[PDB]
RNA sequence: AAAUAUGUAAGAAGUCCUUGUUACUUAAUUGAACGUGGACAUUUGAAUGAAGAGCUUUUAGUGGGCCAUUUUUGGUAAGC
RNA sequence: GGAAUACUGCCAGCUGGGACUGAGGACUGCGACGUAAGUCAAGGAUGCUGGCAUAAUGGUUAUAUGCCGCCCGUCUUGAAACACGGACCAAGGAGUCUAACGUCUAUGCGAGUGUUUGGGUGUAAAACCCAUACGCGUAAUGAAAGUGAACGUAGGUUGGGGCCUCGCAAGAGGUGCACAAUCGACCGAUCCUGAUGUCUUCGGAUGGAUUUGAGUAAGAGCAUAGCUGUUGGGACCCGAAAG
RNA sequence: GAAAUUGUUGAAAGGGAAGGGCAUUUGAUCAGACA
């Protein structure tokens, strides 16, 4: 027998195709395993992985939060990769040119970008592009944004939000929630 | 195309290249070997002819193999014996000495037996179950190639520049001898001596330091 | 579906995964949320914190409508124009001719300063509005009409 | 240590390298030869028993 | 269909072999088999029979003969290792042999070219059988395990 | 595919250590020492055989 | 006043120089805290090991335990 | 005085007997021997010869023989138990559906989202189409009246994949999303402060504080579906004494 | 027209239960492959 130091048989816990089932989505998967696998390149590396990520870890990016690292200095005329889809945002009045490319871009955000002459490139044109990935900016979008994140970790002291349904006082704002009702969380 | 001969040409001819200084390495080590060997037994009969008394450096160098199997062991010795890589029964390891290692022996003396290996026993460790850790995976050393491919780094490109290192505990025996995965032996071929095991080499049992005797056992164990 | 599902698998295995111990019983803790204030406290400060007792005042007959009262940040606001009419408006920021938003019938109560509109005129109609929201639609050269 | 490291990392640099600054742990002592000379071994047997009481 | 059919089948094309690198080196005989030794056969048709060892063939085995008129023996092809190797010895630099080969033995009653070669080595070996007294005996005479017998302790 | 000690196997033995065809040439294995007659004080010996 | 156990430390989040900020603090541009600028790389600061490290969510079963060496309480004692 | 021997150790000294194994399937590697051409035991067995071509070998089966082998299910620290259920066999026979949900995932669309109360239409409970509303989200905070999110490139610092630049490379610098740590700023509650003014008690600018919020700081949601989990329901299936 | 369970026929085994595991003898029975 052997003194094990380790738990045996165990998984990476890492994706290693996606979990999704369209063929496009697997297509793509295709074209960057072979860049990763020939190209040496780093890029190609971890546009894979996010191919497999699943839909939580693939938070939005908006066409807002593009803009900005576009303001970034020297990277004005970068393409921007988002694996993932790109939303709009009324709340920016003047958008750049550049080129983005990303797995989806919801109708306004094509609109806005297109509007002000950039272009909407799908990742297998960015491939053919740079394939070593040459010029490109990529972004991710807010994670722990979502609105479940608020109730993780939910404890005394804490200060995390309750899971509740319906809400107003008289819903869980008494003994426990104030000095003078009981105590204080 | 060329690269028929014409690349095998630049390659074989670099190969012999080789070769050549591995034997020529190989041909010193025996020379520093013995005349080493010499310088001790003429210490010792010059002193004796000055009517004093050659005492030896302590050793530097000890193998270690685990003894006992892997039920009910104690937390302590259980983690030293796993820092020595001995993490089943049998198998046997290169230890460095020095207080902070010769504590550690002395933390694990009833699960192990240990001694002073010779060149004898070194070199037929090495010689037939020396195997690399590359990338892990635990590969078999047959070819020089393979260590010089992983150990070349610190000097070292052949099983004998290897086998050096250890009996020499070189600057860089550190590298030298993790890149050994622990060797496995076979139990004894002609038995223990003893009859119970699980008392020191002193009491007549198997275990403890049982220093040049080590040499023994270990050689019906490979 | 039936046939997804881990009783299919627990099929052969005596206790259907609810352990031989402690079984499955029809309602050790109590039925609903029985003993809260006693052998269920632990869970309910922590993960409820606030629960028992009371604060605040009734309010009989409250009936919601009263204060409806949506708001708008100045944020969005360009957003209650449509695009084509919105960029005719951008360029040509000016007095004499400035779009006239009205919030209300867009269905929003009051107006909310959450960050930076152009420099463009507008003349923005709302029942009501937070001290900023109107400081900075006059600082662009709008102002604030004040309609029911 | 570290004080006296930077110390004699410089008093060596500033020489012609050759450092040597992290600590060792205990190595076994080396071969030496000791003498007779005024010190012939004396050879002592273990004791019989005995009582004092 | 009553049953599906698979989505790949085997190419039936059939490899060829490694080039293994197996010599095919010569054998030599254990020191007490020269030719001229008396042999035991320890099995076969003419199994427990005292008989004269002749020419180590290229196919490894052992020419042997009775002779034939001591103890019906005919020359012979015998396996090495179904034999054990006397210590008695005749001298057979006047055996011609040299005309018997693998060939002479392939299949394909008796040649009388055989019954020939039979004659002639035979008288040869006679010869020189009938130097020492009791040997043709000997030869004529069927080996055999007696109760208290050690082979291991037997010397022959 | 198969590991081949060498230890019993003169052909990878020479494929590693090339040293090996000299070693078994010259003998060495078996190299006849310096034969030197130095000779132990009569201390060492007394004390050998003291009591 | 032991042995066994036990806290901390063994550097880049480090060491040194120059001299900004403040409503704290000093008799005091004194100090305190946070800095800007400058100098020194893997013998960069003990050993051995590392089928890697870190982090997140959610959920089962369990919440009768019993035994051996050693330490040990009650009991004359116990398969207590 | 000169040897021998034992004992212990070493040899990349030679050599005999015996057992098990023969994975792999062109070549490709590292070598060895040769003056060479070649040869080889060097990245896993080939060569030669014979016997049967069948119940010979092999499978199955029954029996015999050597050794071994308590009755399962259960609850228990502990069952083969002098613990319980079970004589036998067939056929029934137990985690479900629903309402509302947590985490995770897939899919549509995205600051939105949800056609199916309804209407239109139909090859008629389907498929196809759709106006107004509504729901949830896009704002928080107070018991409440009520107020309501940019000092700044939507901040400083430190780590950060990726990218950009230099270098043959090693490295150096630039930028740095997600995420993490830490110091700030913004909105509401609390407590101070209380300007210009005033239907002389209204008004509450401004700047603050070991206080506090399920907040802001270039949105992430809505919907359908699945597994597991949650609550109520006969609620996994059979069971009281009672009312 | 199953099973429990029964009659008959055939084959076999049985010195205080029977049934089971590894292995082979003996009987019965059988597939495949040769070419
Ligand atoms: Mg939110
Ligand atoms: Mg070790
Ligand atoms: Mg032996
Ligand atoms: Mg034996
Ligand atoms: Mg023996
Ligand atoms: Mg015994
Ligand atoms: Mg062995
Ligand atoms: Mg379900
Ligand atoms: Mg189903
Ligand atoms: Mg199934
Ligand atoms: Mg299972
Ligand atoms: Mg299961
Ligand atoms: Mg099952
Ligand atoms: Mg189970
Ligand atoms: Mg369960
Ligand atoms: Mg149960
Ligand atoms: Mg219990
Ligand atoms: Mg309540
Ligand atoms: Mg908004
Ligand atoms: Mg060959
Ligand atoms: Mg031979
Ligand atoms: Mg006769
Ligand atoms: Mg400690
Ligand atoms: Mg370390
Ligand atoms: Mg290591
Ligand atoms: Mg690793
Ligand atoms: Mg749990
Ligand atoms: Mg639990
Ligand atoms: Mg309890
Ligand atoms: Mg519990
Ligand atoms: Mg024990
Ligand atoms: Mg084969
Ligand atoms: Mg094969
Ligand atoms: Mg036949
Ligand atoms: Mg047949
Ligand atoms: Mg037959
Ligand atoms: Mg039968
Ligand atoms: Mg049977
Ligand atoms: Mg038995
Ligand atoms: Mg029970
Ligand atoms: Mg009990
Ligand atoms: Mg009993
Ligand atoms: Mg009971
Ligand atoms: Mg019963
Ligand atoms: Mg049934
Ligand atoms: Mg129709
Ligand atoms: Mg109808
Ligand atoms: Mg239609
Ligand atoms: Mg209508
Ligand atoms: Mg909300
Ligand atoms: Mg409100
Ligand atoms: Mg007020
Ligand atoms: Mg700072
Ligand atoms: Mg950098
Ligand atoms: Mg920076
Ligand atoms: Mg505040
Ligand atoms: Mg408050
Ligand atoms: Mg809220
Ligand atoms: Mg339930
Ligand atoms: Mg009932
Ligand atoms: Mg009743
Ligand atoms: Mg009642
Ligand atoms: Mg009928
Ligand atoms: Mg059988």
């Amino acid at each position: 027998g052997i003194d094990h130091t380790s738990k045996q048989h165990k998984r990476s816990g890492h994706r290693t195709a996606p979990k999704s089932d369209n063929v496009y989505l697997k297509l793509l998967v295709k074209l960057y395993t072979f860049l990763a696998r020939r190209t040496d390149a780093p890029f190609n590396k971890v546009v894979l992985k996010a191919l497999f990520l699943s839909k939580i870890n693939r938070p939005p990016v908006s066409v807002s939060r593009i803009a900005r690292a576009l303001k970034q200095e020297g990277a004005a005329n970068k393409t921007v990769v988002v694996v993932g889809t790109v939303t709009d945002d009324a709340r920016i009045f003047e958008f750049p040119k550049t080129t983005v490319a990303a797995l989806r871009f919801t109708a306004g955000a094509r609109a806005k970008i297109v509007k002000a002459g950039g272009e909407c490139i799908t990742l297998d044109q960015l491939a053919v592009r740079a394939p070593k990935g040459q010029n490109t900016l990529i972004l991710r979008g807010p994670r722990n944004s979502r609105e479940a994140v608020r109730h993780f970790g939910m404890g005394p002291h804490k200060g995390k939000a309750p899971r509740i349904l319906s809400t107003g006082r008289k819903f869980e704002r008494a003994r426990g929630r104030r000095r003078s009702k009981g105590f204080k969380v | 195309a060329e690269q028929v001969a014409a690349e095998r040409a630049a390659r074989k001819a670099a190969n012999k290249e080789k070769r050549a200084i591995i034997l020529e390495r190989n041909a010193a080590y025996q020379k520093e070997y013995e005349t080493a060997e010499r310088n001790i037994i003429q210490a010792k009969r010059d002193a004796k002819a000055a009517g004093s008394y050659y005492v030896e450096a302590q050793h530097k160098l000890v193998f270690v193999v685990r003894i006992k199997g892997i039920n009910k062991i104690p937390p302590k010795p259980r983690k030293v014996l796993q820092l020595l890589r001995l993490t089943r029964i049998n198998s046997g390891t290169f230890v460095k000495v020095t207080k902070a290692t010769l504590e550690l022996l002395k933390l694990i003396e009833p699960y192990v037996a240990y001694g002073y290996p010779s060149y004898s026993t070194i070199r037929q460790l090495v010689y037939k179950r020396g195997f690399g850790k590359i990338n892990k995976q635990r590969v078999p050393l047959s070819d020089n190639a393979i260590i010089e491919a992983n150990l070349g780094k610190y000097g070292i490109l052949s099983i004998d520049d290897l086998i050096h290192e250890i009996i020499t505990v070189g600057p860089h025996f550190k590298q030298a001898n993790n890149f050994l995965w622990p060797f496995k032996l076979s139990n004894p071929s002609g038995g223990w001596g003893v009859p119970r095991k699980f008392k020191h080499f002193i009491q007549g049992g198997s275990f403890g330091n049982r220093e040049e005797f080590i040499n023994k056992l270990v050689k019906s164990m490979n | 579906p039936s046939r997804f599902t881990k009783t299919r698998k627990h099929r052969g295995h005596v206790s259907a995964g609810k352990g031989r111990i402690g079984k499955h019983r029809k309602h050790p803790g109590g039925r609903g949320m029985a003993g809260g204030q006693h052998h269920h406290r632990i869970n309910m400060d922590k993960y409820h914190p606030g629960y028992f007792g009371k604060v605040g005042m009734r309010y009989f007959h409250k009936q919601q409508a009263h204060f409806w009262k949506p708001v708008l940040n100045l944020d969005k606001l360009w957003t209650l124009i449509p695009e084509d009419k919105r960029d005719q408006y951008l360029k040509s920021a000016s007095k004499e001719t400035a779009p006239v938003i009205d919030t209300l019938a867009a269905g929003y109560g009051k107006i909310l300063g959450k960050g930076r509109i152009p420099n463009v005129p507008v003349i923005v109609k709302a029942r009501f509005v937070s001290k900023l929201a109107e400081e900075k639609i006059r600082a662009a050269g709008g102002v604030v009409e004040l309609i029911a | 240590r570290v004080k006296a490291n930077a110390a004699k990392r410089a008093e060596a640099k500033a020489q012609g390298v050759a450092v040597q600054l992290k600590r060792q742990p205990a190595q076994p002592r080396e071969s030496r030869i000791v003498s007779t000379e005024g010190n012939v071994p004396q050879t002592l047997a273990p004791v019989p028993y005995e009582t004092f009481i | 269909s009553a049953q599906k059919a698979p989505k790949w089948y085997p190419s039936e094309d059939v490899a060829a072999l490694k080039k293994t690198r197996k010599a095919a080196r010569p054998q030599k005989l254990r020191a007490s088999l020269v030719p001229g030794t008396v042999l035991i056969l320890l099995a076969g048709r003419f199994r427990g029979k005292r008989v004269v060892y002749l020419k180590h063939l290229e196919d490894n085995t052992l020419l042997i003969s009775g002779p034939f008129k001591v103890n019906g023996v005919p020359l012979r092809r015998v396996n090495a290792r179904y034999v054990i190797a006397t210590s008695t010895k005749v001298s057979v630099e006047g055996v011609n042999v040299e005309k018997f080969n693998v060939e002479y033995f392939a299949k394909e009653e008796i040649k009388a070219e055989r019954v020939e070669d039979q004659k002639v080595v035979d008288k040869a070996l006679i010869a020189e059988i009938k130097k020492t007294p009791l040997l043709k005996q000997y030869l004529s005479a069927s080996f055999s395990l007696k109760n208290g017998d050690k082979p291991h302790m037997l010397k022959f | 595919v198969l590991k081949k000690n060498p230890l019993k196997n003169k052909q990878v033995l020479l494929r590693l250590n090339p040293y090996a065809k000299v070693f078994a040439a010259e003998k060495l294995g078996s190299k006849k020492a310096e034969k030197t007659g130095t000779k132990p004080a009569a201390v060492f010996t007394e004390t050998l055989k003291h009591d």
